[PDB]
């Protein structure tokens, strides 16, 4: 049976090849199918061209919109260099007056609603500026409030950087980015002012997380069409909203409330062996096997699909089709 | 028969219509962008499909036209060689060649082909054949046309070797 | 929008500098002995992303360029109906289909969106 | 004749001897008096309720973050100089205490930036989607699981030039998918 | 009551009902009510009057079934314990690896909030034939058994192990295999050279019964 489930799935895989590129009619659909799927699947590779993640709400929270874009907020990674449209290096000599006009009615607005203690640190105020004007609708996209997200977490890391900011309703979103330092800093450190702030402004765009989960750049709404039985007993199609992501961390997202920790999946069947066990990963092989065969309207029985992914996951991990996987086993010299 | 062709040719000039409108809504900052998806990949989208189902629908009218003694009609009917799109290639018209899942992309700067103008995105100038297999292919159809083939010959040349390796 | 200030002993670049005393900006040339006083507490700057029109490009002698297109619209300053026309010269991604044109006469540029 | 505040109106801010509590009221007072006809009693008495309402809602002593936070909200809205009619209407007594109490930050701004704040969210919630793979329609083959002959097509040159195009047939009303050649 | 506090709160009961869960799936006696405790009488009971979560009292013990005892006379009591500091000193665990001693207990479940030190796991295999495991709280806030994906495994006593065997006439190493590291092992908390049966459907014939052994 070894060699006819071989010959049954590889005979059309000699074929499949004309129509893997029918995947390539679709511009904005640049996902691995085909020839380099199945390459990729029988190698075990570690880094897949094009990773994903597809996550199923509650059930309670499948048919509206809004609980569905609260979570896709909750799961995007969100960093501060997104959401700046002008993070401008400016410099600050005397924070305590500007000659531009808009930034001087933000002015008396902390300076009037500043403790003692912010009063007697006016003086670590950094004589160059982080001076944000932040675009209204991205900041309003991730439902990101501007003083408890621009604040809190960021003074909270480090204690590094102190902000004049100004509430949501002004034009223009103006925050000032001031740095804080003690003064008991060297004569020549505090001779070089631009030295320090650049490298830590470069490092506090970068190296700063407001919300979200890492590795995770794009999170996508979707409605699919499920299948449910009605109370009747039939089986009638129901609309649900699904989130889809491009790149995958599968152990922070599960944990995430406000999703069904039940229904997840990727195609990245490591990931499920490292986090579900090694019949989850074997579920998901097959899968993946299956989709990649059928897709191009081609049928083989389940017996051969079915050995072939017992085979490579028997040893109690996932054994890759090559030299290393098979040539390193325990069988026959000559063989 | 002549009213066949010309209902044939009606509907073709309709698609034309249609794709040149949506050129010009689009001219004019007017197009809206589809769902998660640029405003070009909308108004080429929007290209495409017009042109795919004129030539789809062409290929009907042509095929219902024809009688119960056309040989052709028997072979496909019976099952044993060919069918419809083989028949409204021949009769119809042939279509929109494309070259790795797109039109024919510029080659030259902001153009296809030295005998078109710059930034010239009709559908004639980007490679659709409305002409058939029984009237005859002009120059740059017949070109493009050439690319649409040598795409499907180097798919056979070499995924022979890579599906042989894969298969031992 | 910062700009460079170059010495005027040697050319080079002008680098800035405080007065405590005073409390002043100044430019100096790390070179020379040259001293400026600075005008504005502007020195630098650092967009990030840039929300700038699409524009036409170089547009001299752009009517001897004879693989361009034509068209019959009417000039909106100097009444005449032959021009050039073509899409926007900066090649981004999500550039939006927009025409200009360029007429032949006065060379006046304009743009067939005429939002208000 | 001079810029009306509690210095030179003369007005005693220390009643509940709490130094927070004083020169907040001490600010909301001058904010609200500079550029106001009405009379001072009735603003002082407004004052007096509006941070007893403070008071009463979040106590300073366990909650001096989330009270400086309303306090920075309520300030910015008072002074914000795009809709002075705020001044007027707490002047008026047209909005109540408690509804400044209660109220969001996004209700106090003035008519143009709430609509402005509409359009973003519908252009957010639209920009949000993905992209719709809509295909051709057409009524000519049948589908072997639904039978619903709303089968969408696409044909192409992929089988080796030896034989014929291909084409894939795919049910939009049940997932149905398969190949004719 | 900052949103940190509260969803701290709800996090950690989770971890509360699923280690329940666990500690019920591995043989022993948890009532249906004490895992569905909703989370106000939680908050009542477990948090004092700052809201503050008080781990220290969620310490309990739990005792086998008549059942799981009469598959496994060997069984014994399991004791579970929560630690308060971010990371676990070595005095505190000699203070529990004492305290599970004295009790003479069998084996012991010590859930860590972010770390532990190196000379503090050093002591964790040095009393035998007690065994002591780590549960990292934030791979505890999701029940992975209750995913769509995962079949049902069940524990095989020395005599079923025997029986089967010697019924398909087999050497134990020619059975498939099962890690240590598989996060289902540690779940389930299988030791080495033991074999989990799988239940699990099939488009072919329903359902279909498979083996595996620990490694």
């Amino acid at each position: 049976v070894g060699v006819l489930a071989a010959q049954s799935i590889g005979e059309p895989a000699t074929q499949m090849t004309l129509n893997t590129f029918h995947f390539a009619g679709v511009a904005s659909k640049k996902v691995t199918s085909g020839v380099p799927r199945l390459k990729e699947i029988l190698n075990v590779a570690k880094n897949m061209k094009t990773p994903s993640l597809t996550v199923y709400l509650e059930p309670g929270h499948a048919a509206d919109q809004e609980q569905a874009k609260l979570i896709r907020s909750a799961i995007e990674h969100t960093t501060l260099k997104s959401v700046t449209i002008a993070s401008e290096i400016y410099y600050d000599p005397d924070p305590r007056s500007t000659v531009i006009p808009e930034d001087e009615e933000i002015i008396q607005l902390h300076f009037s609603l500043l403790d003692e203690e912010a009063e007697q640190s006016f003086d670590q105020q950094s004589p160059w500026l982080l001076r944000l004007e932040l675009d209204r609708a991205a900041m309003n996209d991730k439902d990101l409030t501007m003083g408890q997200v621009g604040e809190r977490i960021k003074q909270t890391f480090k204690n590094d950087l102190f902000v004049i900011w100004s509430e949501d309703n002004d034009e223009k979103l103006i925050i000032r980015c001031r740095v804080v330092r003690p003064k008991s800093l060297d004569a020549e450190t505090e001779a070089e002012e631009d030295h320090m702030l650049k490298k830590i402004e470069n490092t506090m765009l970068e190296n700063i997380t407001l919300r979200g989960v890492e590795n995770i750049e794009r999170v996508v709404m979707m409605k699919y069409d499920r299948k449910v039985p009605s109370p009747t007993g039939e089986y009638v199609k129901e609309p649900e909203w699904v989130l889809e992501t491009d790149g995958v961390n599968l152990s922070e997202v599960m944990t995430v409330p406000g999703i069904d920790p039940t229904r997840i999946y990727t195609n990245s069947f490591i990931d499920i062996m490292e986090v579900l066990g090694i019949e989850a990963g074997r579920a998901a092989l097959y899968k993946e096997v299956y989709n990649v065969i059928a897709s191009d309207g081609s049928y083989v029985n389940y017996r051969h699909m079915a050995l072939l992914v017992d085979v490579m996951t028997t040893q109690g991990g996932l054994t890759s089709v090559t030299r290393h996987g098979f040539n390193r086993s325990n069988t026959g010299a000559l063989m | 028969d002549g009213p066949t062709m010309r209902e044939i040719t009606e509907t073709i000039a309709e698609a034309k219509k249609k794709v040149l409108d949506v050129t010009k809504e689009a001219q004019a900052n007017l197009l809206t962008a589809k769902h998660g998806m640029t405003l070009r990949e909308s108004f080429e989208d929007n290209v495409v499909r017009f042109l795919n189902e004129a030539r789809d629908k062409a290929g009907r009218l042509a095929e219902v036209n024809l009688k119960d003694l056309n040989n052709v009609k028997q072979m496909v009917m019976a099952g044993s060689k060919g069918s419809f799109i083989n028949i409204a290639q021949m009769s119809a018209c042939v279509g929109q060649q494309s070259v790795e899942g797109k039109r024919i992309a510029f080659g030259f700067v902001d153009r296809t082909l030295p005998h078109f103008s710059k930034d010239d995105y009709s559908p004639e100038s980007k490679g659709f054949v409305e002409n058939s297999y029984l009237r005859g292919l002009t120059p740059q159809e017949f070109f493009f046309h050439a690319m649409g083939g040598r795409e499907g010959l180097i798919d056979t040349a070499v995924k022979t070797a890579e599906t042989g390796y894969i298969q031992r | 929008m910062t700009t460079f200030r170059f010495c005027r002993d040697c050319n080079n670049m002008l680098y800035p500098r405080e007065d405590k005393e005073n409390n002043r900006l100044l430019f100096e040339c790390r070179t020379c002995s040259y001293v400026e006083e600075a005008g504005s507490p502007l020195v630098y700057r650092h967009e990030l992303i840039t929300n700038i029109g699409e524009t036409a490009g170089v547009v001299q002698d752009i009517g001897s360029d004879p693989t361009l297109p034509r068209s019959d619209r009417e000039c909106p300053k100097c009444h005449s109906r032959e021009n050039v026309f073509f899409q926007s010269q900066q090649r981004r991604k999500d550039t939006s289909m927009v025409l200009f044109f360029v007429c032949l006469s006065c060379s006046h540029i304009f743009t067939s969106d005429q939002k208000n | 004749t001079k810029p009306r505040n509690s210095k030179n109106d003369g007005v005693d801010t220390a009643i509940y001897h709490h130094k927070l509590r004083d020169q907040v009221l001490k600010a909301l007072y001058d904010v609200l008096a500079k550029e106001s006809e009405h009379p001072p009693q009735s603003i002082l008495h407004t004052a007096k309720a509006i941070e007893s309402e403070m008071n009463k809602v979040n106590n300073c002593d366990t909650n001096e973050a989330a009270y400086k936070a309303r306090y920075r909200i309520i300030y910015s809205n008072v002074i914000s100089k795009n809709n002075p009619d705020l001044k007027h209407k707490i002047a008026n007594g047209d909005i109540t205490p408690e509804f400044l109490a209660t109220c969001d930050a996004k209700d106090l701004a003035p008519a143009p930036l709430k609509q402005k704040i509409e359009e973003i969210a519908k252009q957010n919630l639209y920009n949000a989607q993905g992209a719709t793979i809509e295909r051709s329609v057409t009524d000519r083959f049948t589908c072997g699981k639904c039978k619903e002959k709303k089968v969408s097509y696409y044909q192409l040159q992929t089988r080796s030039a030896d034989e014929p195009l291909t084409t894939f047939c795919t049910c939009e009303a049940c997932g149905n998918r398969w190949k004719f050649s | 009551m900052d949103q940190e506090n509260e969803r701290n709160i709800s996090r950690l009961w989770r971890a509360f009902r699923t280690v329940k869960e666990m500690v019920k799936d591995r043989g022993y006696f948890i009532t249906q009510e004490e895992v569905e405790l909703p989370l106000e009488d939680f908050k009542a009971k477990y948090c004092d009057s700052m809201g503050r979560p008080q781990r220290k009292m969620m310490s309990f013990q739990a005792n086998p079934t008549e059942e799981s005892i009469s598959k496994f006379p060997d069984m014994g009591s399991l004791w579970v314990e929560f630690c308060d500091e971010p990371s676990v000193g070595v005095k505190t665990m000699k203070t529990f690896v004492i305290h599970i001693q004295e009790k003479n207990f069998q084996t012991g479940i010590f859930v860590y909030q972010n770390n532990i030190t190196p000379s503090a796991m050093k002591l964790v295999p040095s009393i035998p034939p007690a065994t002591i495991e780590t549960f990292n709280e934030a791979a505890l806030v999701v029940n992975i058994t209750h995913h769509e994906l995962v079949p049902k495994h069940i524990r095989l006593s020395s005599d079923e192990k025997r029986e089967l065997l010697k019924r398909y006439r087999l050497k134990e190493s020619q059975l498939p295999r099962i890690q240590r590291a598989d996060p289902v092992a540690l779940y389930l908390g299988l030791k080495r050279g033991e074999v989990v049966k799988i239940i699990r459907k099939s488009e072919t014939s329903g359902r279909y019964a498979s083996y595996r052994i620990c490694m």
